[PDB]
C-alpha cells in the first residue's frame, strides 16, 4: 500500500496513504517524489489537513450516520487559507 | 469497529487505521512496512505505557469512541538495537496564534 | 413549461419518518407544485417524526439556522414512494461529507458577524468567498442538470 | 335569444384582496362579497350602491351565502369558524365552531333553519341557526369538500371534494345515498343542484363542467373551452332570459354555454386574474363576477 511523506513549515513528516492524500489536487500535482514541502503551513494545521482526508476517505459514500468535522476556533482561519490553497 | 491512530516519534507521525480486535503486535508488522524496522525492534506506548504485543487495540483502551478518523488516538513510538534502547520523545505541533479579536 | 424541480400531484398519500441522523437543527423544505420552497417545522438533533405526505412530492434538508445543505438517504433530493406492508417511508437526515475548505468557511461564518469578515487577515478571495452564504436556490440549479 | 349579449355596468373595488365569492339575494336587491381581506361587502345589485361593511372574522373568508328571506348571511372563513350576520345591522349574531380547518363552502336549507360547511378538514357539517350548535358531522371526503348545496325542498344535500367524489346525503339520516364515480378521479372543484332538482352541475379541475342526472347516474352534457385546472370555480344555471351555464376561467374571462346545445355563446372580457366566483341575479338578466389578487374587483353585467 502506497503512502507519501507530507512535511510541514516547522519540519514535522506525516506519512498518509497515497489515496488519502490525492484528496487535494494541489498535492496530487506537487507528487505529479513520495514527499512534499509546505513552505506556509505549519505542523498544528497540516496534522488536521491529514485527519480531514482519513476522515474524507471513510465516510465518503458510506450508509452510517456521518459525525460532525471538528475545528477549534483557534486554528480555523489557517485551516481555512490551507484548505482554499489545497483545493479540498 | 474500527481505530484511527495517529503513531508518532520525534518529527515524524504516522497516519493509520486498524481493528479494535487487533494486537499490538499487527500495528508493528503496519509500522515494519513504512519504516523498514521489525517489530523486535519497536516499543509502542499509550502515553507512558508499554503495549504488550500480545493485547488487542481496544484492551489498551483504543476504542472506536476514542480513536475517531476525525480526531485519531496518539501512539508513542521509541526504537530499540540488541541492548540498546531509544526514549520516547514525541516534538509537540506548531501553535496557532491568538484568536483575532473580531472572535 | 413548468419548473423542474416541483412536486408532482398525484394525490396518492404516503407516510413518511423524518429520522434526524444529524447533529443540526434539520429544517424539512417542500418543493411545492409551482416549483416554489416552502419551509416545514424543525427537527432537533437525534429527533425523528411519523408525517404525511403524497407519492411523487419533494423534499429536502437544511441546517435552519445557517442553510447548510444536508444529505437524505445518501442523496440530497427526497421523493416519497407508495407505501407497502404499512409501512412508512424512512427518510434518514445525514450531514454530508462537507469539503475543508466548505466545513471552514461555515465555522468561520459561525464565529464572525458579517460586518467585520473583511476585519479578518487573510486573501481577498475567501471575503466573497465566504459572504457567498449557502441557499436552497444557489444550488437548485446543480440538482436540476442530475435528474 | 339565441345568444345573450351581457354588456359591463359596473366595477366595484371595495376589495383589498382577491374576491372569494358573490351572491346575489334572493329578492334580488343585494349583492354581497366575500375577500380574503377578511371582509364582507354589501351593494345594490344594480348601481352597485355599496351598501355596508362585515367585519369579525381573524383570516381569509372563502364564500358567503343568503338566507331564503334575505335578512341573515352565513359566511365560511380560514379562520376555522363560520359566522351568522343579521344584514341590516351588520352584527355577529353566532360564530359556528367545530372544523378543524380552513371552512371554504357554506349555504342555507331553502327552509332558512339549517347551514351546510364543507372543509379542508375532509368532512361536511350540519347547523341549527338558532342554537349555533352543530347537529352532524358526516365523514365525507378523503381531501377537501370543494362545495355543498341543499336540493329544492332541503330533503338532499350534494358535496364536492378533491379526492374526486360526487356525494348525495340524506339530511335527516346524515347517511350517503348515492356517490358517483368518473373514469378517473378528477378533483371535483364545484357543485350545485338544478333549478328543477333532478340534476346537479359539477366542476371537475380538468377544464370541464357536467351536468349529472343523479337518479339515473347518466352524464348528459358536457361544457368545455375555458381554463379550470387548479382554482374552485364556482358555475350558475342563468334562467332570467335563455338557459345558460355560466362559470368564471383561469383566462380572467367570464365563459357562458347555452345549456342545451353546449355551444359557447359569450365570453366577458374585463378582469384581470383568474374568475373565482360568478353569480346570476334571481329576475333581471344580470351577472357578478369576482376575481383573485391581480383583480380585486366584482364586475356587474346586463343582457336583453
Amino acid at each position: 500500500m502506497m503512502y507519501v511523506k507530507l512535511i510541514s513549515s516547522d519540519g514535522h513528516e506525516f506519512i498518509v496513504k497515497r489515496e488519502h492524500a490525492l484528496t487535494s489536487g494541489t498535492i496530487k500535482a506537487m507528487l505529479s517524489t513520495n514527499e512534499v514541502n509546505f513552505r506556509e503551513i505549519p505542523s498544528h494545521v497540516l496534522s488536521k489537513v491529514c485527519m480531514y482526508f482519513t476522515y474524507k476517505v471513510r465516510y465518503t459514500n458510506s450508509s452510517t450516520e456521518i459525525p460532525e468535522f471538528p475545528i477549534a476556533p483557534e486554528i480555523a482561519l489557517e485551516l481555512l487559507m490551507a484548505a482554499n490553497f489545497l483545493d479540498c | 469497529m474500527d481505530v484511527f491512530l495517529m503513531i508518532r516519534r520525534h518529527k515524524t507521525t504516522i497516519f493509520t487505521d486498524a481493528k479494535e480486535s487487533s494486537t499490538v503486535f499487527e500495528l508493528k508488522r503496519i509500522v515494519e512496512g513504512i519504516l523498514k524496522r521489525p517489530p523486535d525492534e519497536q516499543r509502542l506506548y499509550k502515553d507512558d505505557q508499554l503495549l504488550d504485543d500480545g493485547k488487542t487495540l481496544g484492551e489498551c483502551g483504543f476504542t472506536s469512541q476514542t480513536a475517531r478518523p476525525q480526531a485519531p488516538a496518539t501512539v508513542g513510538l521509541a526504537f530499540r538495537a540488541d541492548d540498546t534502547f531509544e526514549a520516547l520523545c514525541i516534538e509537540p505541533f506548531s501553535s496557532p496564534p491568538e484568536l483575532p479579536d473580531v472572535m | 413549461p413548468r419548473p423542474v424541480l416541483r412536486s408532482v400531484n398525484s394525490r396518492e398519500p404516503s407516510q413518511v419518518i423524518f429520522c434526524n441522523r444529524s447533529p443540526r437543527v434539520v429544517l424539512p423544505v417542500w418543493l411545492n407544485f409551482d416549483g416554489e420552497p416552502q419551509p416545514y417545522p424543525t427537527l432537533p438533533p437525534g429527533t425523528g417524526r411519523r408525517i404525511h405526505s403524497y407519492r411523487g412530492h419533494l423534499w429536502l434538508f437544511r441546517d435552519a439556522g445557517t442553510h447548510d445543505g444536508l444529505l437524505v438517504n445518501q442523496t440530497e433530493l427526497f421523493v416519497p414512494s407508495l407505501n407497502v406492508d404499512g409501512q412508512p417511508i424512512f427518510a434518514n437526515i445525514t450531514l454530508p461529507v462537507y469539503t475543508l475548505k466548505e466545513r471552514c468557511l461555515q465555522v468561520v461564518r459561525s464565529l464572525v458577524k458579517p460586518e467585520n469578515y473583511r476585519r479578518l487577515d487573510i486573501v481577498r478571495s475567501l471575503y466573497e468567498d465566504l459572504e457567498d452564504h449557502p441557499n436552497v436556490q444557489k444550488d437548485l440549479e446543480r440538482l436540476t442538470q442530475e435528474r | 335569444p339565441v345568444k345573450p349579449n351581457y354588456a359591463l355596468k359596473f366595477t366595484l373595488a371595495g376589495h383589498t384582496k382577491a374576491v372569494s365569492s358573490v351572491k346575489f339575494s334572493p329578492n334580488g336587491e343585494w349583492l354581497a362579497s366575500s375577500s380574503a381581506d377578511k371582509l364582507i361587502k354589501i351593494w345594490g345589485a344594480y348601481d352597485g350602491k355599496f351598501e355596508k361593511t362585515i367585519s369579525g372574522h381573524k383570516l381569509g373568508i372563502s364564500d358567503v351565502a343568503w338566507s331564503s328571506d334575505s335578512n341573515l348571511l352565513v359566511s365560511a372563513s380560514d379562520d376555522k369558524t363560520l359566522k351568522i350576520w343579521d344584514v341590516s345591522s351588520g352584527k355577529c349574531l353566532k360564530t359556528l365552531k367545530g372544523h378543524s380547518n380552513y371552512v371554504f363552502c357554506c349555504n342555507f336549507n331553502p327552509q332558512s333553519n339549517l347551514i351546510v360547511s364543507g372543509s379542508f378538514d375532509e368532512s361536511v357539517r350540519i347547523w341549527d341557526v338558532k342554537t349555533g350548535k352543530c347537529l352532524k358531522t358526516l365523514p365525507a371526503h378523503s381531501d377537501p369538500v370543494s362545495a355543498v348545496h341543499f336540493n329544492r325542498d332541503g330533503s338532499l344535500i350534494v358535496s364536492s371534494s378533491y379526492d374526486g367524489l360526487c356525494r348525495i346525503w340524506d339530511t335527516a339520516s346524515g347517511q350517503c345515498l348515492k356517490t358517483l364515480i368518473d373514469d378517473d378521479n378528477p378533483p371535483v372543484s364545484f357543485v350545485k343542484f338544478s333549478p328543477n332538482g333532478k340534476y346537479i352541475l359539477a366542476a371537475t379541475l380538468d377544464n370541464t363542467l357536467k351536468l349529472w342526472d343523479y337518479s339515473k347516474g347518466k352524464c348528459l352534457k358536457t361544457y368545455t373551452g375555458h381554463k379550470n385546472e387548479k382554482y374552485c370555480i364556482f358555475a350558475n344555471f342563468s334562467v332570467t332570459g335563455g338557459k345558460w351555464i355560466v362559470s368564471g376561467s383561469e383566462d380572467n374571462l367570464v365563459y357562458i354555454w347555452n345549456l342545451q346545445t353546449k355551444e359557447i355563446v359569450q365570453k366577458l372580457q374585463g378582469h384581470t386574474d383568474v374568475v373565482i366566483s360568478t353569480a346570476c341575479h334571481p329576475t333581471e338578466n344580470i351577472i357578478a363576477s369576482a376575481a383573485l389578487e391581480n383583480d380585486k374587483t366584482i364586475k356587474l353585467w346586463k343582457s336583453d
